[PDB]
Protein backbone atom coordinates (compact mmCIF):
# COMPACT_ATOMS: atom_id res chain seq x y z
CA UNK A 1 0.00 0.00 0.00
CA UNK A 2 1.41 3.34 -0.92
CA UNK A 3 -0.19 7.07 0.06
CA UNK A 4 -2.94 6.35 2.46
CA UNK A 5 -0.85 8.21 5.09
CA UNK A 6 0.83 10.72 3.21
CA UNK A 7 -1.33 13.26 3.69
CA UNK A 8 -0.93 13.03 7.53
CA UNK A 9 2.99 12.73 7.53
CA UNK A 10 3.89 15.72 5.25
CA UNK A 11 1.00 17.79 7.58
CA UNK A 12 3.25 16.80 10.25
CA UNK A 13 6.49 17.26 8.47
CA UNK A 14 5.35 20.91 7.58
CA UNK A 15 4.23 21.69 10.63
CA UNK A 16 7.03 20.31 12.71
CA UNK A 17 9.41 21.80 10.19
CA UNK A 18 7.50 25.21 10.89
CA UNK A 19 7.53 24.61 14.59
CA UNK A 20 11.43 23.76 14.79
CA UNK A 21 12.24 26.89 12.21
CA UNK A 22 10.26 29.41 14.59
CA UNK A 23 12.65 28.34 17.63
CA UNK A 24 15.84 28.78 16.01
CA UNK A 25 16.36 32.17 14.10
CA UNK A 26 19.91 31.83 12.28
CA UNK A 27 20.99 27.62 12.59
CA UNK A 28 20.71 25.39 9.53
CA UNK A 29 17.63 22.79 9.73
CA UNK A 30 18.37 19.60 9.00
CA UNK A 31 15.86 16.50 9.61
CA UNK A 32 13.81 13.55 8.68
CA UNK A 33 9.97 13.27 9.19
CA UNK A 34 9.42 9.86 8.15
CA UNK A 35 11.48 8.95 11.06
CA UNK A 36 9.96 11.07 13.38
CA UNK A 37 6.09 10.13 12.22
CA UNK A 38 7.11 6.25 12.38
CA UNK A 39 9.26 6.47 15.19
CA UNK A 40 6.05 8.09 16.96
CA UNK A 41 3.52 5.77 15.60
CA UNK A 42 5.39 2.53 16.87
CA UNK A 43 5.40 4.76 20.55
CA UNK A 44 1.55 4.69 20.46
CA UNK A 45 1.05 1.31 20.21
CA UNK A 46 1.66 1.36 23.64
CA UNK A 47 -0.19 4.32 24.91
CA UNK A 48 -4.02 4.57 26.04
CA UNK A 49 -6.50 7.47 26.74
CA UNK A 50 -5.82 10.69 26.32
CA UNK A 51 -2.18 10.26 25.80
CA UNK A 52 -2.93 7.58 22.55
CA UNK A 53 -5.38 10.12 21.24
CA UNK A 54 -3.66 13.04 21.72
CA UNK A 55 -0.72 11.53 20.13
CA UNK A 56 -2.50 10.43 17.13
CA UNK A 57 -4.12 13.27 16.50
CA UNK A 58 -0.84 15.27 16.72
CA UNK A 59 0.78 12.92 14.00
CA UNK A 60 -2.08 14.64 11.65
CA UNK A 61 -4.40 11.44 12.22
CA UNK A 62 -8.41 12.52 11.94
CA UNK A 63 -9.19 9.40 14.47
CA UNK A 64 -12.80 10.18 12.96
CA UNK A 65 -12.12 9.09 9.54
CA UNK A 66 -9.29 5.95 10.09
CA UNK A 67 -9.11 3.50 13.35
CA UNK A 68 -5.52 3.08 14.82
CA UNK A 69 -5.25 -0.36 13.22
CA UNK A 70 -5.26 1.52 10.05
CA UNK A 71 -2.81 3.72 10.75
CA UNK A 72 -0.75 0.79 11.45
CA UNK A 73 -1.04 -1.07 8.55
CA UNK A 74 -0.18 2.11 6.64
CA UNK A 75 3.10 2.45 8.61
CA UNK A 76 3.51 -1.26 8.05
CA UNK A 77 3.29 -0.97 4.10
CA UNK A 78 5.68 2.36 4.51
CA UNK A 79 8.36 0.01 6.20
CA UNK A 80 7.95 -3.14 3.68
CA UNK A 81 8.65 -0.54 0.39
CA UNK A 82 11.63 1.19 2.05
CA UNK A 83 12.93 -1.78 3.96
CA UNK A 84 19.90 3.62 -5.41
CA UNK A 85 19.87 2.31 -2.01
CA UNK A 86 17.19 2.98 0.91
CA UNK A 87 16.94 1.62 4.44
CA UNK A 88 14.36 2.35 7.34
CA UNK A 89 13.68 0.17 10.37
CA UNK A 90 12.80 0.51 13.86
CA UNK A 91 14.24 -1.37 17.31
CA UNK A 92 13.14 -1.62 20.68
CA UNK A 93 15.60 -1.91 23.54
CA UNK A 94 14.21 -3.04 26.76
CA UNK A 95 15.27 -3.39 30.77
CA UNK A 96 15.37 -6.90 31.72
CA UNK A 97 13.53 -5.34 34.57
CA UNK A 98 11.02 -4.56 32.57
CA UNK A 99 8.31 -7.78 30.80
CA UNK A 100 6.55 -6.57 27.74
CA UNK A 101 3.00 -7.36 27.38
CA UNK A 102 2.75 -10.43 24.35
CA UNK A 103 0.37 -8.40 22.31
CA UNK A 104 2.45 -5.15 22.39
CA UNK A 105 5.47 -7.69 21.18
CA UNK A 106 3.27 -9.04 18.97
CA UNK A 107 2.20 -5.81 17.42
CA UNK A 108 5.53 -3.77 17.39
CA UNK A 109 6.44 -7.01 15.37
CA UNK A 110 3.73 -7.04 13.36
CA UNK A 111 3.26 -3.55 12.10
CA UNK A 112 7.24 -2.34 12.60
CA UNK A 113 9.29 -5.40 12.32
CA UNK A 114 11.26 -3.86 15.51
CA UNK A 115 13.84 -5.83 16.60
CA UNK A 116 13.60 -6.21 20.25
CA UNK A 117 17.48 -6.27 22.20
CA UNK A 118 17.94 -6.63 25.84
CA UNK A 119 19.97 -4.41 27.50
CA UNK A 120 21.08 -3.68 31.30
CA UNK A 121 20.38 -0.14 31.70
CA UNK A 122 21.88 0.53 35.18
CA UNK A 123 24.70 1.23 33.41
CA UNK A 124 23.10 4.21 31.14
CA UNK A 125 27.41 4.60 29.90
CA UNK A 126 27.19 1.27 28.13
CA UNK A 127 23.72 0.94 27.29
CA UNK A 128 24.06 4.41 25.19
CA UNK A 129 27.69 3.16 23.79
CA UNK A 130 25.92 -0.07 22.50
CA UNK A 131 22.67 1.88 21.24
CA UNK A 132 24.68 4.04 19.64
CA UNK A 133 26.85 1.45 18.13
CA UNK A 134 23.63 -0.33 16.79
CA UNK A 135 22.35 3.27 15.27
CA UNK A 136 26.01 3.86 13.48
CA UNK A 137 25.66 0.57 12.11
CA UNK A 138 22.08 0.62 10.45
CA UNK A 139 22.95 4.37 9.21
CA UNK A 140 26.46 2.74 7.60
CA UNK A 141 28.72 5.19 9.94
CA UNK A 142 26.22 8.47 9.15
CA UNK A 143 24.76 8.98 12.46
CA UNK A 144 27.00 8.46 15.81
CA UNK A 145 26.66 9.24 19.18
CA UNK A 146 22.65 9.70 18.99
CA UNK A 147 22.32 9.13 22.63
CA UNK A 148 24.70 11.51 24.83
CA UNK A 149 25.76 9.72 28.75
CA UNK A 150 24.59 12.91 29.87
CA UNK A 151 20.88 11.99 29.24
CA UNK A 152 18.95 10.91 31.99
CA UNK A 153 18.26 7.30 32.60
CA UNK A 154 15.76 5.21 30.48
CA UNK A 155 14.20 1.57 30.65
CA UNK A 156 13.17 1.34 27.67
CA UNK A 157 14.40 2.94 24.54
CA UNK A 158 12.56 3.03 20.97
CA UNK A 159 14.31 3.91 18.02
CA UNK A 160 13.88 4.54 14.20
CA UNK A 161 16.91 4.79 11.60
CA UNK A 162 16.42 5.86 7.96
CA UNK A 163 19.26 6.10 5.45
CA UNK A 164 19.35 7.08 1.86
CA UNK A 165 21.42 7.25 -1.15
CA UNK A 166 20.75 8.99 -3.70
CA UNK A 167 22.08 9.43 -7.59
CA UNK A 168 21.39 12.27 -9.43
CA UNK A 169 19.52 11.55 -12.71
CA UNK A 170 21.92 15.08 -14.00
CA UNK A 171 24.69 15.15 -12.47
CA UNK A 172 26.91 18.01 -11.70
CA UNK A 173 29.99 18.63 -13.74
CA UNK A 174 32.90 18.25 -11.42
CA UNK A 175 35.84 20.36 -13.71
CA UNK A 176 33.13 23.15 -13.19
CA UNK A 177 32.87 23.36 -9.12
CA UNK A 178 34.68 26.05 -7.54
CA UNK A 179 34.67 28.66 -4.45
CA UNK A 180 31.96 30.97 -4.48
CA UNK A 181 30.87 33.37 -1.72
CA UNK A 182 27.66 32.50 -0.06
CA UNK A 183 25.79 35.09 1.54
CA UNK A 184 24.77 34.40 4.86
CA UNK A 185 22.69 37.36 5.28
CA UNK A 186 23.39 41.04 4.53
CA UNK A 187 26.65 40.93 6.71
CA UNK A 188 28.17 37.60 6.78
CA UNK A 189 29.65 36.06 3.86
CA UNK A 190 31.01 32.49 3.71
CA UNK A 191 33.32 30.32 0.96
CA UNK A 192 31.64 27.54 -0.29
CA UNK A 193 32.19 24.80 -2.89
CA UNK A 194 29.82 25.82 -5.48
CA UNK A 195 28.42 23.22 -8.02
CA UNK A 196 27.15 24.05 -11.79
CA UNK A 197 25.35 22.59 -14.17
CA UNK A 198 23.96 23.38 -17.72
CA UNK A 199 20.74 21.77 -18.28
CA UNK A 200 17.35 20.89 -18.96
CA UNK A 201 15.99 21.27 -15.52
CA UNK A 202 12.61 22.06 -13.53
CA UNK A 203 12.31 25.53 -13.07
CA UNK A 204 9.88 27.64 -11.70
CA UNK A 205 10.31 31.54 -10.91
CA UNK A 206 6.89 31.75 -8.33
CA UNK A 207 4.36 34.54 -9.10
CA UNK A 208 2.33 33.64 -5.72
CA UNK A 209 5.55 33.67 -3.30
CA UNK A 210 8.71 35.18 -3.04
CA UNK A 211 10.94 32.74 -4.64
CA UNK A 212 12.32 30.65 -7.61
CA UNK A 213 12.38 26.93 -7.17
CA UNK A 214 13.75 23.85 -9.27
CA UNK A 215 12.90 20.04 -8.69
CA UNK A 216 15.11 17.35 -9.72
CA UNK A 217 15.31 13.30 -9.83
CA UNK A 218 17.23 10.85 -8.36
CA UNK A 219 18.12 7.33 -10.14
CA UNK A 220 14.75 5.39 -8.61
CA UNK A 221 12.02 7.30 -7.04
CA UNK A 222 13.78 9.93 -4.77
CA UNK A 223 12.54 13.69 -5.84
CA UNK A 224 13.97 17.09 -4.51
CA UNK A 225 13.04 20.27 -4.35
CA UNK A 226 15.17 23.45 -4.11
CA UNK A 227 13.23 26.61 -2.84
CA UNK A 228 15.59 29.60 -3.11
CA UNK A 229 13.57 32.77 -1.40
CA UNK A 230 13.86 35.96 -2.11
CA UNK A 231 16.55 38.11 -0.09
CA UNK A 232 15.27 38.03 3.70
CA UNK A 233 11.86 36.02 2.54
CA UNK A 234 12.78 32.82 3.90
CA UNK A 235 10.30 32.73 6.78
CA UNK A 236 7.02 33.71 4.70
CA UNK A 237 7.96 31.16 1.89
CA UNK A 238 8.15 28.92 4.97
CA UNK A 239 4.98 29.95 6.22
CA UNK A 240 3.28 28.64 2.75
CA UNK A 241 4.72 25.22 2.29
CA UNK A 242 1.22 22.98 2.41
CA UNK A 243 1.12 20.02 0.36
CA UNK A 244 -1.45 22.61 -1.60
CA UNK A 245 1.68 24.92 -2.14
CA UNK A 246 3.49 21.42 -3.80
CA UNK A 247 0.80 21.26 -5.76
CA UNK A 248 0.59 24.36 -7.35
CA UNK A 249 4.79 24.56 -7.64
CA UNK A 250 4.02 20.94 -9.25
CA UNK A 251 1.81 22.30 -11.67
CA UNK A 252 4.24 25.56 -12.43
CA UNK A 253 7.28 23.56 -13.36
CA UNK A 254 8.60 24.10 -16.70
CA UNK A 255 11.53 22.32 -18.42
CA UNK A 256 13.80 25.41 -19.10
CA UNK A 257 17.78 26.20 -19.85
CA UNK A 258 19.21 26.99 -16.55
CA UNK A 259 22.61 27.72 -15.18
CA UNK A 260 22.72 25.76 -12.34
CA UNK A 261 24.49 26.59 -9.14
CA UNK A 262 24.36 24.45 -5.92
CA UNK A 263 26.74 24.49 -3.32
CA UNK A 264 28.33 21.24 -2.05
CA UNK A 265 26.09 21.16 1.40
CA UNK A 266 27.31 18.98 4.76
CA UNK A 267 25.08 19.83 7.33
CA UNK A 268 24.00 17.88 10.36
CA UNK A 269 20.63 18.65 12.95
CA UNK A 270 20.65 17.55 16.77
CA UNK A 271 17.67 18.07 18.15
CA UNK A 272 15.28 17.48 21.62
CA UNK A 273 12.11 17.53 20.44
CA UNK A 274 9.86 17.36 23.71
CA UNK A 275 9.20 21.30 23.62
CA UNK A 276 8.12 21.24 19.69
CA UNK A 277 6.00 18.20 20.28
CA UNK A 278 4.25 19.70 23.05
CA UNK A 279 4.13 22.88 20.90
CA UNK A 280 1.90 20.69 18.55
CA UNK A 281 -0.23 19.20 21.04
CA UNK A 282 1.82 15.87 22.34
CA UNK A 283 2.17 16.78 25.88
CA UNK A 284 0.90 14.24 27.94
CA UNK A 285 3.34 11.57 26.82
CA UNK A 286 6.07 13.97 28.99
CA UNK A 287 3.91 13.91 31.94
CA UNK A 288 3.27 11.30 35.21
CA UNK A 289 -0.48 11.62 33.58
CA UNK A 290 1.31 9.40 30.39
CA UNK A 291 -1.02 6.36 30.01
CA UNK A 292 1.83 3.45 28.52
CA UNK A 293 -0.78 0.80 29.94
CA UNK A 294 -0.17 -1.05 26.54
CA UNK A 295 3.18 -1.78 27.11
CA UNK A 296 3.69 -3.59 30.97
CA UNK A 297 0.95 -4.51 32.92
CA UNK A 298 2.31 -2.91 36.36
CA UNK A 299 4.72 -0.31 36.06
CA UNK A 300 4.04 3.62 34.98
CA UNK A 301 5.83 4.93 32.26
CA UNK A 302 6.46 7.90 30.83
CA UNK A 303 8.72 9.44 27.66
CA UNK A 304 11.89 11.87 29.09
CA UNK A 305 12.93 12.40 25.98
CA UNK A 306 12.47 12.46 21.91
CA UNK A 307 15.48 12.77 20.21
CA UNK A 308 16.40 13.02 16.62
CA UNK A 309 19.65 13.04 14.11
CA UNK A 310 19.92 13.72 10.44
CA UNK A 311 22.93 14.22 8.50
CA UNK A 312 22.81 15.55 4.60
CA UNK A 313 26.05 14.92 2.21
CA UNK A 314 25.12 16.76 -0.83
CA UNK A 315 27.92 16.54 -3.99
CA UNK A 316 27.36 16.36 -7.36
CA UNK A 317 26.77 13.06 -7.81
CA UNK A 318 24.06 12.80 -5.49
CA UNK A 319 22.53 13.14 -1.64
CA UNK A 320 23.99 10.76 0.89
CA UNK A 321 21.45 11.28 3.87
CA UNK A 322 20.48 9.47 7.05
CA UNK A 323 18.42 9.92 9.83
CA UNK A 324 17.65 8.57 13.56
CA UNK A 325 14.44 8.99 16.26
CA UNK A 326 15.31 7.42 19.76
CA UNK A 327 12.22 7.70 22.98
CA UNK A 328 13.28 7.39 25.94
CA UNK A 329 10.97 6.11 28.28
CA UNK A 330 11.16 5.79 32.41
CA UNK A 331 9.32 5.21 35.17
CA UNK A 332 7.63 8.03 36.58
CA UNK B 1 19.33 32.71 -23.46
CA UNK B 2 19.87 29.85 -20.44
CA UNK B 3 18.07 31.40 -16.58
CA UNK B 4 21.03 31.79 -14.02
CA UNK B 5 20.03 30.31 -10.84
CA UNK B 6 22.81 30.54 -7.69
CA UNK B 7 22.04 29.19 -4.58
CA UNK B 8 24.23 31.55 -2.63
CA UNK B 9 21.70 32.65 -0.37
CA UNK B 10 19.86 30.53 2.46
CA UNK B 11 17.46 27.83 0.60
CA UNK B 12 15.08 25.13 1.64
CA UNK B 13 15.86 21.15 0.24
CA UNK B 14 12.96 19.40 0.37
CA UNK B 15 13.30 15.24 -0.41
CA UNK B 16 10.37 12.93 -1.15
CA UNK B 17 9.78 9.58 -2.28
CA UNK B 18 7.72 10.29 -5.72
CA UNK B 19 6.23 6.85 -4.73
CA UNK B 20 4.66 6.77 -1.44
CA UNK B 21 4.78 10.50 -1.37
CA UNK B 22 6.86 10.75 2.04
CA UNK B 23 8.52 13.90 3.23
CA UNK B 24 12.30 12.02 3.88
CA UNK B 25 14.18 14.92 4.30
CA UNK B 26 13.68 18.53 5.07
CA UNK B 27 16.15 21.09 5.53
CA UNK B 28 16.68 24.96 5.76
CA UNK B 29 20.10 25.69 4.78
CA UNK B 30 21.26 28.63 6.31
CA UNK B 31 25.08 28.09 5.72
CA UNK B 32 26.05 25.17 3.83
CA UNK B 33 29.49 24.29 5.34
C1 LIG C 1 4.41 14.61 -9.51
C2 LIG C 1 5.54 14.77 -8.53
O1 LIG C 1 6.61 15.26 -8.87
C3 LIG C 1 5.35 14.30 -7.10
C4 LIG C 1 6.66 14.09 -6.31
C5 LIG C 1 6.39 14.47 -4.85
C6 LIG C 1 4.87 14.64 -4.86
C7 LIG C 1 4.16 15.33 -3.69
C8 LIG C 1 4.61 14.75 -2.35
C9 LIG C 1 3.82 15.33 -1.18
C10 LIG C 1 2.33 15.21 -1.45
C11 LIG C 1 1.57 14.62 -0.52
C12 LIG C 1 0.10 14.57 -0.62
O2 LIG C 1 -0.53 13.93 0.20
C13 LIG C 1 -0.60 15.31 -1.74
C14 LIG C 1 0.29 15.32 -2.98
C15 LIG C 1 1.75 15.75 -2.75
C16 LIG C 1 1.80 17.28 -2.65
C17 LIG C 1 2.63 15.20 -3.91
C18 LIG C 1 2.20 15.72 -5.30
C19 LIG C 1 3.01 15.13 -6.46
C20 LIG C 1 4.51 15.22 -6.22
C21 LIG C 1 4.97 16.68 -6.39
Amino acid sequence: HHRGLASANVDFAFSLYKHLVALSPKKNIFISPVSISMALAMLSLGTCGHTRAQLLQGLGFNLTERSETEIHQGFQHLHQLFALEMTMGNALFLDGSLELLESFSADIAHYYESEVLAMNFQDWATASRQINSYVKNKTQGKIVDLFSGLDSPAILVLVNYIFFKGTWTQPFDLASTREENFYVDETTVVKVPMMLQSSTISYLHDSELPCQLVQMNYVGNGTVFFILPDKGKMNTVIAALSRDTINRWSAGLTSSQVDLYIPKVTISGVYDLGDVLEEMGIADLFTNQANFSRITQDAQLKSSKVVHKAVLQLNEEGVDTAGSTGVTLNLT
Amino acid sequence: KPIILRFNQPFIIMIFDHFTWSSLFLARVMNPV
